[PDB]
């Protein structure tokens, strides 16, 4: 039943407010403390950084 | 500043997520906010007919 | 809407008093008149239903520029609630009262050379129910009493004597016969509860159930929405 | 000398000039969003076995609660949005609905009568004139692809001059055996399968070669300002389904195949900027029409 | 040197577990936060000074 | 006298007359329901970057997980969809799928197997017959757009007959030149391009003038009823997937190019009503074939 | 012994080469999901009365907030997708955007660059030869619906070769008359309407009596390995409004009426199978272009 669970079309606003910030949680990952690539390198390596 | 309606519109320094969490939430509530008349209507067709 | 739910002659005349000319003319093209057509009315029939247009149809209108199409706009607002389409009247005109046009010589129209039999057979007299008739003679007879043509209105009322039943008892310049006027013009009113959202067949029973089923929401909002336009002008 | 021409753009009737100030075009965008909920909830309604989502669908459409022994088919929303159908087709057909009417219910949802925020593309290919000379036979054939038929018997090779329509943006020529295809004064190419052209650039000179036929596949696109609920599936269902229940049928009107050929015809006509707004007002109409009678069924 | 910077907090996610499922969770602490998860009117017209 | 007719109308085969019950019914509504989760789920797979709303939508459709040592094949809702496609195409094809399978195939989700909620509008022009008299030629080609090439070679001008049957409800000719069209013993009119005319009204009498052939395009638009979830693009799609994975390919069938000519074709048959409700439900069984098999190609 | 071939096969022109890898055909699927939530965000704006949900899909798309004395171009990502549309369509188109730029718009978003999870349905006829002998005339007209019109002026009755190649998966042939068709060196059937073919059985002969036309009318249907997120009638537009922008207009290049003609040519082309991988890459970039440009009207 919760599986099979149809939305209504009058939906409380919680949701919809939910469903926005979920959302934001998967698409903009950086403003939320995590990533999805990490790069490890020796320190002699001279890579260009945001100055 | 005012819009041409009478509500107060307030410009600020603010986050981007902040801002569009937030004023997304108020659009939602805002939605379901509707004036008295209208509501009115709306009971006088569920009720009987007299 | 308004001019509908004026129920008695003294309410009828205090609203053309401040009634200008302009809410009588409608800036809209229009259709042309006497056109037999068909129209859609699903509720009833899966067949087009005829149907003959009219100048006294809740829907503007195109209008002559002559004075006749003038005085004919003005009936049909006060009989169908809209007027027609006649353009670049004058300024000065159309600030004038409706009240004014037609028991008033200042206005500069001329209205002497007006046939009542012609100008009742182009509104469809012959359509028309009781309380529309009430209020063409009405403004048939304020017409009349301001051109010196008494004696014709009543020998026009002679011929058609359906019409002399339903005459209004009021003479245009006697304060007194106003008062006691016991008439019943009101097209529109507050709806008997029984009136159902239902179309009707005809092209003029449909629109007057319009201004019908419309009036309790347009009489609780339409004080607000005029005084925000209003102040500050 | 011979002239064929398109068969759909031959004489377009004129459209109506009413309802097509911005309080109309919030009703017909009102009626199709309303619609989409009515179409919705059916659906709803049909899959858990309760009338309570069709009910709730029905009441905001039509303002009144449907009932048993009456009939449901919308309502006044209903009747004022195919008689207003109507309006827009012809000049002849008349106006009826009262403005009362349309601002009540302009209000009963809140949208910008906008149509001209997208653009919609259209297939129709327009063959204003051909002209052939005297001893050549020519054949015009189809709207969404024109087949050209041309046959040369005379004893010398014969220029043909093709005309397109200076509304088209862009359109493609095929042909069975190749051919030589040029710009009025310029000269000609070596023979090719496949041109294309820009109809605002001039008259178009086919060479005609004496022998077997040519035939001449046409195919063009142009672009039109829509508003973005526009949807061509929809608007196709809903010409097709106004046709058959003799919405059209007014005296002294064009008929067309499809959408496509009324909104191009239009255009090609003097005065086509005008009639084409009022075209995509129709067409918005029509979707909200074709909706509205598949969510109420009448056998 | 200057900086902006917005903070939301920290919401550490694990690999294992579902992303969905942990968003859903974390919105239902951010919507608290902001206070937006019940019916509300904003009301800052008055947070002025002249 | 010659007579032409179009090649799609001829003989119509037979269709099944199983699995249009409403146990049936309820079987291929919720296989459409299903699918359309199905192709759903994978827009769902890439906003979370993660496959388990397809694996939640695949358990549904197919009562097993998936399984990355095989190719995703649906199960036995799959099975069940592909052999009732094949029962609806031909008498001939066998009903080998069981009532009970079908009984509980249908019970996974709740829906109504009415087939009669909606319309749509199919664009087959149906020329039963064209006559021609001695000296001319008659060409019928097309089934969405019917050309008609008519050329006279005799002394005078010939009366070409049209029979669009009585199932269609317009049918609109638009003509290369300027043409007389007029119903049975009615006066012929001005020369004009484009007619609108309604089948049921009988047959149609057209002036072939002696020179230039001339040619009549027809378009066609008819009513047939449909389930609300009827998607024409979708039908048509699955149609041609059907006869490319050789789910037709049974002895003593005809085929057509669209599912716009198989309804048609049956329609005008004898007793042909009966063969449209038939038709109408594998239109819906091939929308849910059309979207199960793009999400799980084999 | 005359040729006669689909106008819409010849000379397939090169694609281009770039913009094909792993890095860029991610690109080309984030572009497209952005774009579909942009086209999303639009409609629910102006239902909503609110701009929220089109400001938050404008800044993911352009990287920029809107601003009302600005245009909505659409950012890098507008140039960068209208750059690559021109690299595909040809190889003498210069590829102007460095893999840089391409390699962080891709990070944008996080979806699958696969191209082959599914297929489409492509409905052009590749007729590739009509060998006809002496004193016969055989015309080919239409890529959707292929009309062949033969008319026979010979004494006795003539073969007509017909060849549809070894790329489509099924052929339907109708004919305005019965007639007959028989595979290579193989006996002639009684005659009938309709033929159903496989492309790779072989060449075919058609028997053609001597007197009347015959017009056969064929039908094709071939599937070609796209992703899940290709829509046939969103690429069709976007194609057709690409041919409109001009930014298919490069010295010697083949011009098509519809992607499923140009897609179909490439096919029947030698390397065919190379040549089709990037145009479902440059169909999914089309579907991008349509739904960000009707979004956002420049």
């Amino acid at each position: 039943k919760l599986v099979g669970h149809n939305y209504p079309v009058y939906v409380e606003p919680v949701v919809n407010i939910m469903n926005f910030i979920s959302a934001r949680f998967v698409a903009d990952s950086s403003y939320f403390g995590y990533t999805n690539e990490i790069m490890i390198m020796p320190n002699h390596i001279n890579v260009p950084v945001d100055d | 500043y005012p819009d041409a309606d009478g509500n107060d519109v307030s410009i600020i320094f603010s986050g981007a997520m902040s801002h569009a969490i937030f004023t997304y939430a108020q659009s939602q509530w805002n939605k379901n906010i509707i004036k008295l008349d209208d509501y009115i209507r709306e009971i006088t067709l569920t009720v009987p007919k007299q | 809407m308004d001019v509908l739910s004026k129920g008695s002659l003294k309410e009828l005349l205090a609203h053309l008093e401040k009634t200008p000319l302009e809410e009588a003319i409608s800036y809209r093209i229009g259709t042309v008149p006497y056109q037999n057509v068909l129209i859609s009315r699903n509720e009833y029939y899966n067949q087009l239903y005829p149907d003959t247009t009219s100048l006294i149809d809740g829907v503007s209108r195109e209008g002559q520029r002559n004075v006749n199409g003038l005085i004919m706009s003005i009936i049909s607002y006060v009989v169908s609630g809209s007027g027609h389409y006649i353009p670049n009247i004058g300024f000065m005109l159309l600030r004038r009262s409706i009240l004014d046009i037609l028991t008033k010589h200042d206005t500069g129209l001329v209205t002497n050379n007006l046939n009542y039999g012609i100008i009742a057979r182009n509104l469809t007299v012959s359509k028309m129910n009781c309380e529309q008739r009430k209020r063409m003679l009405i403004c048939f007879k304020l017409l009349a009493y301001k051109d010196g043509n008494q004696n014709d209105y009543e020998i026009y009322l002679n011929q058609n004597i359906p019409l002399k039943q339903i005459a209004p008892n009021f003479i245009p310049g006697d304060m007194r016969t106003v008062i006691h006027n016991q008439d019943q013009l009101a097209i529109v009113g507050i709806p008997a509860y029984r009136l159902t959202q239902s179309t009707e067949l005809s092209i003029r029973d449909d629109n007057a159930k319009s201004y019908k089923l419309g009036y309790v929401d347009w009489y609780n909002s339409n004080s607000f929405l005029r005084e925000r336009s209003e102040f500050n002008l | 000398a011979n002239r064929a021409t398109s068969a759909f753009l031959d004489n377009p009737h004129p459209v109506g000039v009413n309802y097509v100030d911005e309080g109309s075009r919030q009703f017909v965008a009102v009626a199709e969003l309303l619609a989409s909920k009515l179409i919705d909830s059916s659906r709803e309604s049909d899959e858990s076995n309760s009338d309570v989502p069709f009910v709730q669908a029905y009441s905001k459409f039509a303002d009144d609660n449907p009932r048993h022994l009456r009939v449901k088919t919308g309502g006044k929303m209903a009747n004022a949005l195919t008689n207003v159908i109507r309006s827009y087709y012809s000049i002849n057909a008349p106006a009826i609905v009262p403005q009362v009417e349309i601002d009540r219910l302009a209000s009963k949802a809140t949208v910008s009568g906008d149509m001209y925020n997208s653009y919609a593309i259209f297939n129709s290919v327009p063959i204003v004139e051909v002209l052939s000379p005297a001893r050549t036979t020519v054949s015009i054939v189809g709207s969404d692809r024109a087949d050209v038929t041309m046959l040369n018997t005379g004893a010398g090779a014969a220029n043909i001059t093709f005309n397109f329509g200076q509304i088209a943006e862009t359109v493609i020529l095929k042909g069975s055996v190749p051919f030589q295809l040029a710009r009025l004064n310029q000269p000609m190419p070596a023979a090719r399968f496949t041109y294309k052209l820009r109809p605002l650039d001039g008259p178009f000179i086919v060479v005609l070669p004496v022998g077997n036929p040519l035939v001449i596949s046409a195919t063009a696109a142009t672009r039109i300002q829509v508003p973005l609920a526009f949807n061509k599936a929809l608007v196709e269902s809903g010409f097709q389904t106004a046709m058959n229940d003799g919405l059209f049928d007014i005296q002294n009107v064009n008929y067309y195949s499809s959408f496509d050929e009324f909104i191009i015809s239009q255009y090609h006509a003097q005065d086509g900027i005008n009639r084409v707004s009022t075209c995509v007002i129709l067409g918005l109409a029509l979707q909200a029409y074709d909706q509205m009678r598949r969510a109420l069924p009448v056998r | 040197h200057a900086l902006i910077k917005e903070d939301l907090g920290q919401w550490p996610v694990e690999t294992g577990i579902s992303l969905v499922n942990q968003a859903g969770v974390f919105a239902v602490q951010l919507a608290n936060k902001l206070g937006i998860d019940k019916p509300f009117v904003l009301d800052a017209g008055s947070n002025y000074f002249t």
